[PDB]
């Protein structure tokens, strides 16, 4: 997915 | 009737309207409706949208089927077409005029158009609408020409209508239900009776004269959702009816003061209505809860009491339909459908206080209908749809006989004067017939669909039918109920018990608490009392698994559950009379909701079990405080229903998991012993008698109700067999056990001693989705040290700070610490001062011990602004530096002191951006952070000054450093992801 | 995975 | 379109 | 033998030969002796008696236990009264006693086959869904207790539990060695006597029967297609009933199934065809005129192209000239069309916007055509067979006439008027 | 349309 916080 | 136009100028005083029924026509009449004349009746299919050209005295009309616009003079002689055989018109609805233009709205093209009024030229679109434009008008003084008002000198009492009649040009009239007096200027109220005929969505008032078809005895009551019954009060001129959410609505006969009067019941929607006009009370049925209840009309504050309920006996309410009351005689009558293995289909009677239940008529009564009463003749009338007949019988239960037969589906029934009125849903007819042997049949209305109950509005004198409650006003505090013989019995609203005075009310203090998935309900332990001993906990968002009580403080605790809506999971409390609704536990509820609730009344500790997908926790919450602690955390075992006992200081819970068992442990979930592990599959509920120390549990997998002593040993069978399919919850009160059965939909009561064979006695019957039962009594929750074995937690929490846990044989309690480490004195709590772990969770900082078996929090959760991301700890000052992410574009670096002392986080640097890493150099006292938004690693002093840039990387994260060797390491997770090393100055 | 209604 | 408005 | 509460009938189906023959025995007539809502059924082949448990119908049949011959020619009411929510009925052929379950009272009752000695066997049951008698024991299943229990047949004593904690319990039966030789009847003594169906009757005799759409020939052995029956049309199906009210057999294979929204029907007696019109406001394929034989063969779509939005609203067949007059209705105008049977010829004979003919009948004897109008100017209108020389028979005192009929012997026009509630 | 059931 997204490697965000 | 669709169109309508007026010409109130003194000469004309005429009104025009259009009708598009069969034989469509446009009619002219005087403004008082006298000189009715049809002006156009040829070449019209769907007339609509009339409008008058005042200067020329022409009436413009429109047809949506033939698609034309036309006009003619007031007699319809000089017809002309302005728009005809033209494709602009699709489905024109309304029309208006101004000067030399006609504006009309079209429902097909959904646009407003304009054209010349004489030949239809110069067509143009005024505006386009996303919705169909229905009405249109042109506001201008030219559209309201001035004229003399002949009504100025008129003295008409209510209405002065203009008229085309030459001598006066006006006529006096009066509203619906009034008489034009012989003087022809005044009007008097008509006191004659009339018949209210409620339909599926409307209630009409029609005259008892069959030759009158106007349906204007009163202003119709529109907007009815599901009309079945109607009720009236001749004094105060009010009409009453029920609505779906469980409310009663009220409106006067003149159409004013329409309002929601009072809520009826929280458990469902009411069906029937009966009003006592002498004592000013209304009785209604609730087929959802299968009860009959009364609401007070006299005072300003409403009081409601459930009179009769379904207790499983034949003398009771099975499925009530309609009520009839005799205020003078003190008797109440209702027709009842039967229940399986319970009440039969019958016509029953009782006193209006709920006592002296009696069965009058039973037999061929399938598909019963509303009962009605002839108070003068003292006879009951009812309809039987399954046989298509109307039957009559005396109020004592004799002389049953068929009066009217060969009906299709009677729905309404009322008897007034010497005639009987009934509305037949099939045959779509309202019909009148003599009450004496049912001859001389007369039809009032026909071809009226959706017929429902009937009632006659008439003037009733309470002075000529006085009873006990009217002879003794203000005798009862809340509710007065008449009783046969001229007596009266006072009553209290649901949740209150009558005081020994017999005139005053006090809250219930001894009753059972029954929890179901839809609601939580309370019943008095006196079986003869059908009243609700608690304001029901019902409404949206209620899905109750278990309920517990705090008798001393007067609270009921219950846990909701939902596998879809997360916010509807938690623990709630409320007073037995409503009052202080409160959320107790809402944060951290597992995927499965709270599965058990146990309240320690001695210590004020609330024990509950929350279940996650592959594990479960047992937790304590101290009431009225934020202290929450996890006691036991297991995965192979699954505690579900937990009970607490302050007297012996033990915790018991059922498992029903892969290894079913009933466990025993101390008040802190330590010293876990197993009581019963053989012959147990699905224990769903535990119970205890404080005076004998026996654990009572139920098992629906074995259809078992059994008991075992608190010390363990033999398991004794109390109830067994196929007649107990699904016992779900159990409690022990006195010498009896009380359990709920889901399949049988009953609350049972039987002796607690094993080996008894007496059949259980049903408390309530036909309750859906039973979940548990609980006793609300002082004897069940003692507080004196004499019987609680001197529980240390009674005396000011035993001196502990957070939690007080008493031990079965010790005189001193083990103080529990919610957060921090227990002090040297054994009662105070302080910060851990140990090596532990910290992490961030959304807008908070949380701690965690390295021991997985240690459930105590090193320090209390610290709340911050924004979203904490990265953490690092400074040993010298006991502070932690953390980044906060705000609005995805800005960020802060803040620190909070771990010395406590009411310390709060404060900011060191702002306006950075997304920052996902912190590393503190304990030697040089510099903070290294990775600014992701600005794409650099930056270093600043401990005080937040002299910030400097180290290096620029694509996507930085997770900085670590080693000052003793002068190297720092970080991770770049952009393209060509790698771990980079540089000196603390950023070189090499 | 456990109760509802 | 049906000329009834309801 | 099987009961269908949807059709409210008791039917018989053969399983002896290669071809399956079915017939309706008892149907829901007006009298209480008929079938109201059949739940269970028990048979006594050796004596030619049939027993079934029946719920009531409003103003019609009461809830009862009934007996009849297996050919359905002698209805009887055995027990009535406290029979609300009756369950299945089982018969003990040995002792000749019936057993029922009454859910409302939660009891299992017993009574003789002749309607005498009714008495309660088992008390305090919750939902006795099924029961069966074998030997000296009675087995019943309770849906709410979730138990299967065995009790003595002479009294509810000596209860024994066979299974428990079993959900969704339903009816019960005992698979045992029923012998076709110890019990005999007329049909067993006389095999292949009847052509299609043999039904035994009391006294050791037998009565022949035929499948739906067939009736006994005067020889008493053969079957022939029905010649005189009424064609009743409804939205879900088209059904045929005998014109003599004693016969409850379906005189025609019912036209039903997916796609049937029948509005009107008409008959072609000489060729043996039934014409009907389907109507769907959504699916354009389910609009048109179809025909079928009364025995269910040779299905055919007669008219399928050019149907308006409002669909076909009336069909009338000219049996003399082979013309099929039908009314094709659009949103704002209506057509009257002719189709010649077994030809492609089709033409329009009248288009009207203000009027709306809906139901149409034809009389080749007088060479006239009649239709009923329920538009803004309700009327009954007559015209020649080419719809060309029109006159109004009724123009006042008529609102929404949705049916017409011709006498053909007295020259009268009958019509039904549901807005004024009369037949004139 | 009249009867579409
Ligand atoms: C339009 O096309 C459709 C497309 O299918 C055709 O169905 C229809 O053609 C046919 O119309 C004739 C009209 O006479 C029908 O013939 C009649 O059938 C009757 C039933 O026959 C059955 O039962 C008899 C019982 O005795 C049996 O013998 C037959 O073998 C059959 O099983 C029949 O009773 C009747 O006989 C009369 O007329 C005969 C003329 O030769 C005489 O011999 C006889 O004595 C008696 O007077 C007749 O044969 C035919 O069924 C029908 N087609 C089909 C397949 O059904 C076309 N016509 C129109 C405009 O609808
Ligand atoms: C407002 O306007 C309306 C319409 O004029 C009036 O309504 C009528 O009022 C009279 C007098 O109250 C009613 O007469 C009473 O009729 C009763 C029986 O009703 C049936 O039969 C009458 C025809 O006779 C039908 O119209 C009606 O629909 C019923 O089918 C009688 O039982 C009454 O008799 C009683 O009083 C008389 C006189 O004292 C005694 O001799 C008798 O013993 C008995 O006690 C009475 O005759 C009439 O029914 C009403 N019609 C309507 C529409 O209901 C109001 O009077 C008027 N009010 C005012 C203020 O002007
Ligand atoms: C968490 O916090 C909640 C409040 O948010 C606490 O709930 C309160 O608990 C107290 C317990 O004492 C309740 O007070 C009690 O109310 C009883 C009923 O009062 C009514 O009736 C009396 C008598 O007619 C009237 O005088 C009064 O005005 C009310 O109409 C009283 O009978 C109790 O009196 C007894 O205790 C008091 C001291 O509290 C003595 O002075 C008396 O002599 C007598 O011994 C008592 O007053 C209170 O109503 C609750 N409030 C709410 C909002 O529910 C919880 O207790 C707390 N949690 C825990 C675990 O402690
Ligand atoms: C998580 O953290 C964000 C940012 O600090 C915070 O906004 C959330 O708390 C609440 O979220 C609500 C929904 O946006 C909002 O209505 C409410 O004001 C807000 N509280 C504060 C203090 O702003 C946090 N949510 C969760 C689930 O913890
Ligand atoms: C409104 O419509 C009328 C026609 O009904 C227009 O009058 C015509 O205009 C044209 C163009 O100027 C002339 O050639 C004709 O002689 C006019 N008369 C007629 C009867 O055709 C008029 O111009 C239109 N006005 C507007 C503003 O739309
Ligand atoms: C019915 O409604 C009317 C209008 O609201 C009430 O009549 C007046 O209402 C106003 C505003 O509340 C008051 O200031 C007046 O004192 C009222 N006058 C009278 C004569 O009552 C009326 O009170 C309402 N009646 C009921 C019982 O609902
Ligand atoms: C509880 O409710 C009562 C009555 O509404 C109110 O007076 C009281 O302040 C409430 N107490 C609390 C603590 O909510
Ligand atoms: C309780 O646990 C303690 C510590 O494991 C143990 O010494 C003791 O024997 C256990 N039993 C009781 C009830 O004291
Ligand atoms: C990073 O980049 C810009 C340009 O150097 C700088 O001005 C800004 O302050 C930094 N952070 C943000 C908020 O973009
Ligand atoms: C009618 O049906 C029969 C039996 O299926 C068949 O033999 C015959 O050919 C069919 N006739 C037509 C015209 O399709
Ligand atoms: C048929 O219409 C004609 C005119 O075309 C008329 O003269 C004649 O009277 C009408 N015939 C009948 C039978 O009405
Ligand atoms: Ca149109
Ligand atoms: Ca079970
Ligand atoms: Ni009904
Ligand atoms: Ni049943």
């Amino acid at each position: 997915x997204x490697n965000x916080x | 009737p669709r169109g309508l136009a007026l010409d109130p100028r003194m000469g004309d005083n005429v009104m025009f309207w259009s009708d598009w029924g069969h034989h469509p026509r446009i009619e002219r009449a005087s403004m008082d409706g006298t000189m009715r004349t049809v002006i156009v009746q040829e070449k019209i299919y769907w007339p609509c949208g009339l409008s008058i050209d005042y200067p020329n005295r022409l009436i413009y009309f429109m047809d949506a089927y033939l698609d034309y616009i036309e006009f003619c003079d007031y007699d319809g002689h000089n017809r002309r077409q302005v728009i005809a055989s033209d494709l602009v018109l699709h489905h024109p609805h309304a029309l208006t005029l101004f000067e030399d233009f006609v504006y009309w709205t079209d429902r097909g093209t959904r646009q407003v158009m304009q054209a010349n009024k004489w030949h239809g030229g110069n067509q143009s679109v005024v505006m386009y609408s996303v919705h169909q434009p229905l009405g249109i008008t042109a506001i201008h003084p030219s559209r309201q020409p001035p004229s003399r008002n002949p009504c100025a000198s008129a003295s008409c009492s209510h209405l002065c209508l203009l008229s085309a009649q030459a001598p006066r040009h006006y006529s006096c009239a009066c509203p619906s239900g009034w008489n034009l007096s012989d003087d022809s200027v005044n009007c008097v109220r008509g006191d004659q009776p009339f018949l209210m005929s409620v339909r599926d969505n409307i209630i009409f008032g029609i005259s008892l004269d069959p030759e009158v078809k106007s349906n204007d005895a009163m202003v119709p009551i529109s907007g009815i959702q599901h009309g079945y019954d109607v009720e009236f009060d001749d004094s105060e001129q009010f009409i009453y009816w029920v609505e779906n959410p469980g409310e009663i609505h009220r409106v006067k006969t003149d159409g004013s003061n329409r309002t929601v009067f009072a809520p009826l019941s929280l458990l469902g929607s009411s069906l029937g209505l009966a009003l006592d006009w002498v004592s000013r009370n209304i009785y209604y049925t609730t087929p959802a809860s299968r009860s009959i209840e009364v609401l007070t009309l006299k005072g300003d504050t409403r009081y409601g009491k459930t009179l009769i309920a379904n207790d499983g006996t034949p003398l009771g309410v099975g499925f009530p339909v309609g009520i009839a009351v005799d205020p003078a005689r003190g008797k109440l009558y209702w027709s009842d459908h039967g229940t399986d293995s319970g009440v039969p289909a019958k016509i029953a009677s009782a006193n209006m206080d709920g006592t002296s239940l009696k069965i009058l008529f039973t037999g061929n009564l399938q598909h019963l209908e509303v009962v009605t009463l002839d108070i003068q003749e003292q006879k009951l009338y009812w309809a039987v749809t399954s046989r298509g007949v109307i039957e009559r019988g005396n109020v004592d239960g004799t002389e049953r006989m068929i009066l009217v037969h060969h009906l299709a589906h009677p729905w309404g029934l009322v008897v007034y004067g010497s005639f009987l009125y009934y509305s037949d849903e099939q045959y779509e007819v309202i019909e009148r017939v003599d009450k004496s042997s049912g001859n001389n049949k007369v039809v009032l209305r026909d071809n009226v669909p959706y017929l429902r109950g009937l009632r006659v509005y008439h003037r009733r004198n309470a002075a000529d039918s006085s009873n006990g409650c009217s002879n003794n006003p203000n005798a009862c505090q809340q509710i007065c109920l008449p009783v046969p013989g001229g007596m009266f019995s006072c009553a209290c609203a649901s949740g209150f018990k009558l005081s020994p005075d017999g005139r005053s009310c006090s809250p219930y203090n001894s009753f059972m608490v029954v929890s179901m998935l839809p609601a939580v309900r309370g019943f008095s332990l006196e079986l003869s009392d059908h009243s609700e001993a608690m304001v029901p906990v019902a409404g949206q968002g209620r899905n109750v698994l278990h309920a517990d009580v705090d008798v001393a403080n007067g609270f009921i605790y219950w846990c909701d559950f939902s596998s879809s809506v997360r916010s509807s999971n938690g623990i709630r409390r409320i007073k037995p009379d409503g009052s202080n609704f409160t959320n107790v536990v809402t944060y951290g509820i597992g995927a499965n909701g709270i599965r058990g609730v146990a309240l320690d009344w001695a210590a004020g500790n609330l024990y509950f079990t929350n279940a996650f997908v592959y594990e479960t926790l047992i937790e304590v919450l101290r009431i009225n405080t934020t202290y929450r602690r996890v006691l036991l955390k297991v995965s192979v075992d699954m505690p579900r229903h937990i009970i607490v006992d302050p007297k012996h200081r033990y915790l018991f819970w059922a498992d029903y998991g892969q290894k079913p068992k009933i466990e025993r442990s101390f008040l802190d979930c330590t010293n876990r012993t197993v009581l019963v592990s053989e012959g147990i599959v699905t224990p769903r509920g535990l119970a205890m008698d404080h005076d004998t120390g026996y654990i009572y549990w139920v098992d629906d997998s074995l259809d078992l109700i059994a008991r075992i002593h608190l010390d363990g040993g033999e398991s004794q069978v109390v109830r067994y067999g196929s007649r107990y399919p699904t016992p779900y919850g159990i409690t022990v009160f006195g010498e009896s056990i009380i359990w709920v059965d889901r399949n049988l939909k009953k609350v049972f009561q039987a002796s607690k001693q094993p080996g008894n064979t007496d059949p259980p006695v049903v408390i309530r019957d036909k309750i859906n989705l039973l979940r548990d039962v609980t006793i609300f009594d002082e004897h069940a929750q003692p507080l004196s040290p004499a019987e609680l074995n001197n529980n240390p937690c009674l005396q000011s929490n035993g001196g502990c700070s957070h939690f007080c846990f008493a031990l079965p044989e010790l005189p001193t309690p083990r103080c529990g610490c919610a957060f921090g480490t227990l002090g040297n004195d054994g009662k105070s709590c302080a910060t851990s001062q140990e090596d532990f772990l910290i992490y961030s969770l959304n807008n908070s900082l949380r701690s965690l011990h390295f021991d997985p078996r240690d459930h105590s929090l090193p320090f209390q959760v610290i709340s911050v602004a924004g979203t904490a991301i990265a953490l690092d700890y400074d040993r010298r000052n006991n502070r932690i530096f953390f980044t906060q992410k705000l609005n995805s574009l800005r960020g802060q670096i803040s620190y909070v002191s771990l010395y406590s002392g009411s310390s709060s986080p404060t900011v060191l640097l702002s306006n950075i951006g997304v920052t996902d890493g912190i590393a503190f150099d304990w030697i040089n006292r510099r903070i290294y952070y990775s600014d992701f938004s600005n794409q650099t690693i930056n270093s600043m002093a401990e005080d937040g000054s002299n910030r400097a840039v180290i290096a620029r990387v694509s996507k930085p994260r997770a900085i670590v450093l080693d000052p003793c060797r002068g190297y720092m390491y970080w991770t770049d997770w952009g393209t060509n992801a790698k771990i980079e090393r540089a000196t603390l100055g950023g070189n090499f | 995975x456990e109760e509802x209604x | 379109x049906x000329l009834x408005x309801x």
